[PDB]
């Protein structure tokens, strides 16, 4: 019937005047356009119908040919940018938000969609969506005693919709707009389904992506706790974005990173840094990298909670990255925490493999590493006890590496080295 | 990668 | 405010 137009066909009956005509080639341009073997965006761009598909989106006593051209203009704004622009510049964001009220539920998601992808294209289609007035609408489909009535289709797209108006930097989303969506986003935090938990989540990791005033209006929300939960979840596509959003909110103020502490969730690290996905391990280490950057106070909590030897074991073994993260966890770790801290953390084992990393040819992870060793070292001058340090580091040849380093093409690495085997090694 | 734009094939 | 934070490197 409408399977395997050309474009040619499509042209002549969108072209007819005839609006059952127009319905059919609509359709046909649908079902070209929602193959997944390269469908022919350009070629259905070129014919000039994005026009035409636009008008049709406004034929309120045909709701087909609504439907059928909001869901062919979906698949072309899933493109490219220039894709994407195409349809924008065709008028379609405000013909789309009118949509968003239809009495038709599949056609109301459809434009839901289709906004989507245009605001997913970046920043300033994001804004220009907002700017034509998208947010009251969307919401005001979301505006019910209880998510679990909605068709769970309908509410997955408007849940990856909303989180596609929380995207992007350079610039973030307006204040004003951030605000206007978070509670509903929070009631979508505790929504039962794990794609739309899963997009709520991504959705916060972008709003928490940001500046310390970025990080509080989510903070102030309340939502580190149920992020905690979310970091338990057994679905891998749940804990990606909750540990990104609390990574992200351990990057601000020391009291911001209180709540996440208060919250429980360094009890979930034992998994997370040994978790069978690198990127989480990475995600993970990234984080406690930044914890051990605190107070003294929030160290010892990472003593409490015997996620030192889970460190040290992430130096010992992981992914390079990862290791580097563990690097710099250690160096937070030593920088700012007390002498018995420090001390512990020899207890541990840190220093055989810290040593085993400075054979890597990363040149700022042997900066991380020998500012730590530096930091050790002046814990271990207030004990007396350097001569232990040095035979220690002497022992599993960390000595070897350190003035091999004295070889190095860095300055820093240079002399670093250096005064470290002029004070304690001679 | 978290994809931004989604096609619908059916 | 606490300046041995890092973003995502």
């Amino acid at each position: 019937g409408t399977v395997n137009w050309s474009v040619e066909d499509i042209v002549k009956g969108i072209n007819s005047n005839n609006l059952e005509s127009q319905l059919q080639a609509t359709q046909a341009a649908r079902k070209l356009l929602s193959r997944e073997k390269q469908p022919p965006i350009d070629n259905i761009i070129r014919a000039g119908l994005i026009p035409k598909f636009v008008s049709f989106l406004g034929k309120t006593d045909c709701s087909p040919i609504q439907f059928e051209s909001a869901w062919a203009l979906t698949n072309i704004a899933s493109g490219t940018s220039e894709q994407t622009k195409a349809v924008v510049d065709g008028g379609a964001i405000p013909a789309f938000i009118s949509l968003l009220a239809s009495p038709h539920a599949h056609i109301s998601e459809q434009a839901v969609w289709a906004l989507g992808n245009i605001a997913g294209d970046g920043s300033a289609f994001r804004d220009l969506v907002i700017k034509h007035g998208a947010i009251d609408p969307l919401l005001a489909l979301l505006a019910v005693p209880d998510l679990s009535t909605l068709a769970c289709g309908y509410l997955r797209n408007l849940t990856w919709t909303l989180s596609n108006l929380c995207r992007n930097k350079n610039p973030a989303p307006p204040l004003d707009a951030v605000e206007q969506i978070l509670p509903t986003l929070v009631r979508l935090l505790h929504h039962n389904d794990p794609e739309v938990l899963a997009d709520s989540c991504w959705a916060i990791s972008y709003l928490t992506d940001g500046p310390n005033e970025r990080i509080e209006m989510v903070v102030k929300k309340g939502v580190v706790p149920q992020l905690v939960k979310l970091l338990g979840a057994t679905e891998l596509p749940i804990v990606t974005p909750a540990l990104r959003a609390i990574g992200n909110i351990v990057t601000g103020t020391d009291e911001q990173t209180q709540k996440v502490i208060d919250a429980g969730a360094l009890a979930v690290f034992p998994s997370l840094l040994t978790n069978p996905k690198t990127n989480i391990q990475k995600e993970a280490t990234w984080t406690m990298s930044n914890i051990t950057a605190g107070r003294q106070d929030q160290i010892q909590q990472v003593v409490n909670h015997g996620l030192v030897p889970f460190l040290v074991g992430v130096l010992s073994k992981a992914d390079f990255k990862t290791q580097k993260e563990a690097a710099w966890a250690i160096t937070n770790y030593t920088s700012g925490g007390t002498v018995e801290q420090i001390v512990y953390l020899v207890h541990c084992g840190i220093i055989e493999p810290l040593m085993n990393l400075l054979s890597a040819k990363d040149t700022k992870i042997i900066q991380v590493i020998l500012d730590a060793i530096s930091n050790i070292f002046q814990a271990a001058e207030k004990l007396g006890e350097t001569e232990k340090l040095s035979i220690m580091i002497e022992e599993c040849g960390g000595l070897d590496k350190i003035e091999a380093l004295q070889r190095h093409e860095n300055e820093s690495v240079y002399k670093a080295s250096l005064n470290l085997i002029e004070k304690y090694f001679s | 990668s978290n994809p931004a734009k989604r096609h619908r094939e059916d």
